């Protein structure tokens, strides 16, 4: 009988927490085809999204189980499409990339003076967009575990050639 | 994928007073708890019914309430009123453009009300325009079904009358009707009798309104 | 206690320019906390989303792409309103045009105060205003300890006509019945209330036809005939 639980923490596998799991001699662990530790249990510091994958023991081979991680959003970028130089009375649309785990359920949009904006999607279209509305602007994002915080990433309105 | 589209079911539903009733509305793209119900009465702006799918604005009383999050949400009376006579709309604000559903009619059914009869002569200051109206009147009856016929020195009329029925009443889930027979003054001076015969279900027998032109 | 009250032409002749106002009370247009929108019903295609402004640190704007080339949405900071203008009208816009306030909080975003409506047509026709005509309780609308009194609103154009009992004081027993169309063009309809025959001696009955497209305030007094 050969098979592997989690142990140490409840659940809750959130990215600040010290994660573990131990093996039920001569022990042996492995993610990626690699082998990451020769003892009954194999332990997190603190433990990060990309620790999250399929592990397996042998001391006889264990079945795969799946480390899953949730975390807040992060590596918030504001994207611009066309750019962030748009010329007045036309389309400006601002996309908050986000990456989380579970995904983004509502986003918050702010501008430079950190008012709120009436938006709550991932998109955010500006049309007809003014001289007046250059600036900087950033997103926020929120899930199960906590919020996220993007850059200021300005967006300039240029008049047109006439 | 485009505009997010809303679409309620049913279009339309019957129900007595008392009655559980559930409206359902989807998404077509996911909206989260975005989502607004309102109740239009006859003749009223929408009025904010629930907000945040499960929210209830202010005033709205207790018998409504909201369900549901991501594509699918639900509107509920548990104990259906007579006020409650509406179209109800569902509308999502997670995203712009901002879109409501194509709404439900709601119909209260109720007991059999046998009409109550009346007509109006034409007034004097009419008759010197150079036209009369004659009006007829049927007041709080169900169901809707109800038959008019002018009558003018017992000779059943034909393409001079029009006719128009209210909305179910906010109280008594009745209808009224109003039966208006258009003539010239001098059409309407060279005749005497003008009658108006109704026939309805809560009615034995059709009921007769009538009057006499010179009294 | 929040209220908006909308104002506007309601007959807008083909190919010119819709234009309607919306009146704030007891809120401001500038507040970061909503927007100002617009939305317009009819029979034909429902409730549909037209536009709305609102302001944070500048003044935005969003519009519906079906009036993205016609539609004007500016707010009034001085008189506390915000505006509507449609250009180049076809009688698909004829409709009832709504104005309300949209709470834009983070959670919660609905139109919780709405305007009264505006009814607005499209047509070459001209304005023609209603001729009022008292419905007099007699014996023969008379059943009983009931009367029944009444208004006859004749040959208007175009909708809608609005109509109160006693400047609103008379709510109970009305009945407006829905206009007709009639051959000509024109509108027509009634509205009834039923009263105690008792206090037909005491008490007095004002039919108030209200049809703004032409300015038109009438007040009719009922009184009773015994014939
Ligand atoms: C806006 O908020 C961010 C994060 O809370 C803060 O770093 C920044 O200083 C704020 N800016 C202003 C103008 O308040």
């Amino acid at each position: 009988d050969v098979r592997v639980r989690k142990i140490k923490p409840l659940s809750e596998i959130h990215s600040g927490n010290s994660v573990s799991l131990q093996c039920d001699v001569q022990f042996f662990w492995e993610k990626n085809g690699r082998l990451l530790g020769k003892e009954s249990q194999l332990n997190f510091d603190s433990i990060s999204p990309e620790d999250a994958g399929s592990y397996s023991c042998w001391v006889t081979a264990s079945k795969a189980w799946t480390l899953e991680v949730l975390y807040a959003p992060r590596r918030l970028r504001v994207s611009m499409s066309p750019g962030d130089q748009v010329m007045e009375g036309k389309s400006a649309t601002l996309t908050c990339e986000s990456d989380a785990n579970p995904p983004v359920s509502h986003y918050t949009w702010f501008d430079w003076n950190n008012q709120s904006l009436p938006y709550h999607s991932q998109k955010l279209r500006l049309e007809p967009v003014k001289v007046q509305h250059s600036g900087a602007y950033w997103c926020q994002g929120t899930n199960s575990v906590g919020k996220g915080r993007s850059p200021l990433s300005t967006l300039t309105v240029y008049y047109s050639p006439e | 994928t485009g505009d997010i589209q809303m679409t309620q079911s049913p279009s339309s539903l019957s129900a007595s007073v008392g009655d559980r009733v559930t409206i359902t509305c989807r998404a077509s793209q996911t909206i989260w708890s975005y989502l607004n119900w309102y109740q239009q009465r006859p003749g009223k702006a929408p009025n904010l019914l629930i907000y945040a799918a499960s929210s209830l604005q202010s005033g709205v009383p207790s018998r409504f309430s909201g369900r549901g999050s991501g594509t699918d949400f639900t509107l509920t009376i548990s104990s259906l009123q007579a006020e409650d006579f509406a179209t109800y709309y569902c509308q999502q604000s997670y995203s712009i453009p901002q879109t409501f559903g194509q709404g439900t009619k709601l119909e209260i059914k109720r007991t059999v009300a046998a009409p109550s009869v009346f007509i109006f002569p034409p007034s004097d200051e009419q008759l010197k325009s150079g036209t009369a109206s004659v009006v007829c009147l049927l007041n709080n009856f169900y169901p809707r079904e109800a038959k008019v016929q002018w009558k003018v020195d017992n000779a059943l009329q034909s393409g001079n009358s029009q006719e128009s029925v209210t909305e179910q009443d906010s109280k008594d889930s009745t209808y009224s009707l109003s039966s208006t027979l258009t003539l010239s003054k001098a059409d309407y001076e060279k005749h005497k009798v003008y009658a108006c015969e109704v026939t309805h279900q809560g009615l034995s027998s059709p009921v007769t309104k009538s009057f006499n032109r010179g009294e | 206690q929040v209220q908006l009250q909308q104002s506007g032409p309601g007959l807008v002749k083909p190919s010119q320019t819709l234009s309607l106002t919306c009146a704030i009370s007891g809120d401001s247009v500038s507040s970061n906390s909503a927007a100002w929108n617009w939305i317009r019903q009819s029979p034909s295609r429902g409730l549909e989303w037209l536009g709305r402004t609102y302001y944070r640190s500048k003044w935005y704007n969003d519009y519906a792409v079906s009036v993205k080339s016609r539609i004007t949405i500016n707010p009034d900071t001085s008189k506390n309103q915000f505006s509507l203008q449609l250009n180049s009208v076809t009688p698909e816009d004829t409709a009832v045009y709504y104005c309300a306030r949209e709470v834009t909080g983070d959670l919660e975003d609905a139109f919780d105060i709405w305007g009264q409506g505006t009814m607005v047509t499209v047509s070459s026709a001209s304005t023609k205003g209603p001729s009022v005509f008292p419905l007099a309780p007699s014996s023969k609308s008379t059943s009983g300890g009931t009367a029944a009194l009444g208004c006859l609103v004749k040959d208007y154009f175009p909708e809608p006509v609005t109509v109160s009992w006693n400047s609103g004081a008379l709510t109970s027993g009305v009945h407006t019945f829905p206009a007709v169309l009639q051959s000509s063009g024109l509108y027509s309809l009634s509205s009834v209330v039923t009263v105690p025959s008792s206090s037909l001696g005491t008490q007095t009955y004002i039919c108030n036809v209200s049809h703004k497209p032409s300015n038109t305030k009438v007040d009719k007094k009922v009184e009773p005939k015994s014939c």
